[PDB]
């Protein structure tokens, strides 16, 4: 009885009611979808409110009076296709018509309203509607929708957990094998995601062995893997539209050396401490957490005795942010404030790292090594929930799977 | 991964 994987048709209806509760009388909202360029990717604001996944379409939501029972939901679609009778019987549209009638259907709606919500600042239907609007007021709408998307419902949390569980078990199966080229490890993880139950990849992945791990945007993934190096991998799957995101690092030989042990433990110490902070009663913000992660890393660098190198402060050995919001997009809702306290229902990542250069000022057993560890965390009232907990990361658990399986 |  679901409409899309994990979401029922009743929740989609309740999302439209909540937005209408913030609009004045005589308003209409207009949203245009994407076109085929390639596997299709819908415009995510229109998908959040309807679940429709066909190209060349327009959605309109209208509020005639001050009562919530007079709302009207329109859809214009191409004539496998669902059709005019299917978009009402399955997707629950109040009115519908063919997309070829846009030049006569839309003007009748605009003329009888006072407020028009449209993002004036590329789809084919978008360029058409914008050309029409260049005693009424035009207003933006995209930022206002993002304040709803950042708080996940109990059903939304359950489908994100299933995608994180499938990706995490695939990592465990790769730990117990040996690979000699970056391309073989790449094609293995992709097949396990799909046969496990996911739809597709969530993003373009990283498979970087040896010195390749110093490039944050390395993507070629076609090099030979030596017996003396470690490898850094960043990849995950997606299901029903919702994304996951994971990072792990482990040695190619199957046993940690002494120098490899000391660097890995410094990164894992910071991550564990920051995850414990993710409680809504503490009143922390996302930027507060980033500031505390810088203070914790420089104490770890002092214990290693590598904190007084001329020209290499902490911002150059750890040169990126601590995390981001996660949802229908990988970098979800980037226009909300980083400086307000975190609320019950958000999902954020935690991913610190370290990267040592090839300079004589450092010990020879530390040059050209990079490490990163990342998980997905949901915020609760007086606790939290780790959505990717199946994938092991402790040193004793890692060596046990690599040697015994 | 990382935003900035
Ligand atoms: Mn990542
Ligand atoms: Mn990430």
């Amino acid at each position: 009885g679901e409409l899309t994987p994990g979401i029922s048709a009743l929740e989609y209806y309740e999302r439209r009611i909540r937005l209408a509760e913030t609009l004045p009388p005589k308003s209409c909202v207009i949203l245009a979808g994407n076109d085929i360029q390639y596997p299709f990717q819908q415009e995510n604001d229109l998908f959040y409110l309807s679940g429709w996944n066909e190209p060349n379409s327009v959605m309109i939501l209208e509020k005639p009076t001050d009562s919530l029972s007079d709302t009207i939901f329109h859809m214009l679609v191409p004539p496998f296709r669902s059709g005019v009778y299917g978009v009402q019987e399955i997707f629950n549209a109040d009115e519908s018509a063919s997309i070829n009638d846009l030049s006569k259907y839309l003007p009748k709606i605009i003329n009888r309203n006072e407020f028009i919500y449209f993002d004036m600042l590329s789809s084919s239907n978008f360029k058409h509607i914008k050309s029409l609007l260049d005693n009424k007021t035009i207003k933006p709408i995209s930022k206002r929708i993002a304040e709803f998307r950042k708080i996940k419902s109990p059903q939304e949390l359950r489908i994100m957990r299933r995608a994180g569980q499938i990706s995490g078990r695939s990592f465990n199966q790769a730990f117990a094998k040996r690979f000699r080229n970056e391309r073989t490890l790449d094609s293995f993880l992709h097949y396990k995601f799909i046969s496990g139950g996911c739809d597709k990849d969530a993003y373009i992945p990283v498979v970087a062995t040896g010195s390749n791990s110093l490039c944050i945007h390395y993507t070629r993934n076609d090099d030979v893997m030596f017996d003396d190096e470690m490898v850094l991998v960043d990849a995950a799957g997606s299901l029903g539209g919702y994304c996951a995101d994971i990072s792990r690092t482990w040695p190619n030989s199957g046993k940690f050396t002494d120098a490899q042990r000391d660097l890995y433990e410094a990164v894992l110490n910071v991550q564990r401490d920051c995850i414990k902070l993710c409680k809504a009663s503490n009143n922390y913000s996302l930027h507060d957490i980033h500031e505390k992660s810088i203070t914790l890393m420089k104490q770890e660098l002092k214990n290693l005795g590598i904190d007084k190198v001329s020209g290499w402060n902490v911002e150059k050995l750890y040169p990126h942010y601590i995390g981001h919001n996660l949802g229908l997009d990988v970098h979800d809702v980037p226009k909300v404030s980083r400086y307000e306290p975190l609320k019950v229902g958000q999902v954020i990542t935690i991913e610190p790292g370290l990267y040592i250069p090839n300079e004589e000022s450092f010990p020879s057993y530390f040059r050209n090594v990079g490490i990163r560890i990342e998980d997905d965390i949901a915020i609760g009232e007086d606790t939290y929930t780790n959505l990717t907990v199946e994938a092991v990361k402790e040193i004793d658990d890692l060596e046990n799977v690599m040697q015994n399986g | 991964x990382p935003p900035a």
